[PDB]
């Protein structure tokens, strides 16, 4: 047995640099996705929708308190409001990419004249192209874009209500806030913050018109195998839970201005 | 008298190292200064200054941004000048003293504030034409690029 | 102005390699700033060319003490050594981060490490200026 000694002569004391350290670099960019297909868009619009609706889904999940709400109802919400927030997603990007005159299913693909006037394409379409139109001659800009595509996310709900409805309508009211002081605080004056805010309210509106043309193609095509559509998993679980309610009248739509 | 009161003309190289290392506690000197004032329907002074190293990860100096001094009637209010520059810019350092602004300053009203906004892009515009200065500078700009 | 005499001592310095009194100058403005670490080395580099100079002899014995005694609170430590490019280069490279953490969590890493120079002159650099501690 030795006396001891304070060994090795190399015990550090990095406390301080510890402290020091915390930084880590983060990214964006979460996922991505395409459509394969042109004037077949009559059938690989559903598989985009489904694309489409599932980051929906991640992107209101992303919303505070949206996965507080019951999830029987954050799924009815993206049951009824996907075929919107397609229709006002290509709006957007149409707006930007032709001036509105095509339709931009995705960033990489844009869908030109001599397919869009096709029946199978244009039935379906030409109310996408409306929406379009409208965020073009109502130059919105990006911010209040947004804005309407959250506003989009709960506007249509069956017409017994929601299960957590209250929680429901606080974020829905939110956003309608939000969209009023993307307005104000770029048009400038008075007249034009009110005349900028309803008509581009307006639009939020009208896309239950889009939709419930929008729908009824694809409610009938869901049903009628004449059509030869094929639907994915994801818009055909919606589909068939939407058909009974929403053609019969069972599923309200919300307005967010008066005519 | 503050150096952004007195003539950008008249100011040195001297002086504005000076005054940036007392602003930022910089031991170092300066990479260049902007110093410009406007007036008509906004009025306002300011300098902009780009240090000649990136900010280090200490959090003593992390949790200090966003580090642009306002004054408002030259009055000081703070150090921390949130939605005074967009946080891609938060590198630059230095003092903006606006006269229209209103003193009833709480973090709200600057938010919502018309000229908070206006005068925010003109502070980019600004450093942009900074940066395209240094930009001419074969030898100066590639050191600013690397940090 | 303890820094301008730092920039003008070094010109002189280079222009006359032998010129001890610009050593001397450069270092007790550096000692003045309690950069005790770099005004030994330059006070050392004086007594090179003559190590019977008194400023070069005394300011280095000085250093030699006071380099350690004030080192008092870490937060002297933390703003007078980030101040240096060097240690701020060691620090925000991931790969000494790293390094680091094994090596307050096992004295055997330290051990190891330290063989390789590129590793051993970083931690150098951090123990010189009194960032890392070893007892």
């Amino acid at each position: 047995s030795i006396v001891p000694a304070t060994l090795p002569q190399l015990t550090p004391t990095l406390v301080s640099l510890l402290e020091v350290i915390e930084p880590e670099v983060l990214y964006a960019g979460y996922d991505s996705s395409v459509p394969d297909s042109t004037w077949r868009i009559m059938t690989t619009l559903n598989m985009l929708g489904g694309r489409q609706v599932i980051a929906a889904v991640k992107w209101a999940k992303a919303i505070p308190g949206f996965r507080n709400l019951h999830l029987d109802d954050q799924m009815t919400l993206l049951q009824y409001s996907w075929m919107s927030l397609m229709a006002f997603a290509l709006g957007w990007r149409s707006y930007r990419q032709s001036s509105a005159n095509l339709l931009c299913f995705a960033p990489d693909l844009i869908i030109n004249e001599q397919r869009m006037t096709l029946p199978c394409m244009y039935d379906q379409c030409k109310h996408m192209l409306y929406v379009s139109s409208e965020l073009h001659r109502l130059q919105v800009s990006y911010e209040e874009y947004l804005c309407m595509k959250t506003l989009l996310l709960l506007s249509s709900v069956p017409k017994d209500g929601l299960k957590s409805q209250e929680l429901f309508d606080e974020i829905r009211m939110t956003y309608i806030k939000e969209l009023g002081k993307a307005i104000v605080k770029r048009e400038g004056n008075s007249s034009q913050n009110w005349q900028r805010f309803y008509q581009l309210t307006k639009l939020l509106d009208s896309m239950h018109e889009v939709v419930e043309n929008l729908l009824n193609y694809c409610f009938q095509t869901f049903l009628d195998k004449t059509m030869s559509i094929e639907f994915p998993e994801m818009l055909a679980e919606i589909i068939t839970n939407q058909i009974p309610k929403y053609s019969n009248g069972n599923i309200k739509k919300l307005l967010f201005h008066q005519k | 008298k503050p150096i952004w009161t007195r003539n950008p003309d008249d100011i040195t190289n001297e002086e504005y190292g000076e005054f940036y290392k007392s602003l930022t506690n910089d031991w170092e000197d300066h990479l260049a200064v902007k110093h410009f004032s406007v007036e008509g329907q906004l009025e306002f002074r300011a300098l902009l200054f780009v240090p000649r190293r990136a900010p280090f990860d200490l959090f003593e100096n992390r949790k200090k941004k966003n580090n642009i001094k306002l004054y408002v009637r030259r009055v000081f209010i703070m150090d921390n000048c949130e939605e005074l520059i967009p946080e891609y810019l938060n590198f630059i350092r230095g003092v903006v003293d606006s006269e229209d602004l209103p003193l009833n300053i709480s973090r709200e009203m600057l938010q919502q504030s018309k000229i908070l906004k206006v005068i925010r892009k003109n502070l980019v515009k600004k450093c942009l034409e900074l940066f395209t200065e240094l930009a001419e500078d074969k030898e100066n700009y590639k050191k600013f690029y690397e940090q | 102005e303890f820094q301008l005499a730092l920039k003008d001592c070094e010109e002189c310095i280079q222009l006359e390699p032998t010129f001890i009194k610009g050593y001397t100058r450069k270092a007790a403005a550096l000692e003045a700033m309690k950069d005790y670490t770099k005004a030994m080395d330059v006070y050392q580099k004086a007594l090179d060319l003559d190590s019977s100079c008194k400023e070069a002899a005394d300011g280095y014995q000085r250093c030699m003490m006071a380099q350690y005694n004030r080192h008092d609170s870490p937060e002297d430590v933390k703003r007078r050594a980030m101040a240096d490019p060097e240690v701020q280069q060691i620090m925000s490279d991931p790969a000494m981060r790293l390094i680091l953490e094994q090596m307050q969590k096992d004295p055997q890493a330290l051990s190891e490490h330290l063989k390789n120079p590129v590793i051993a002159q970083k931690i150098q650099k951090l123990m010189d200026v009194g960032l890392i501690a070893i007892r």
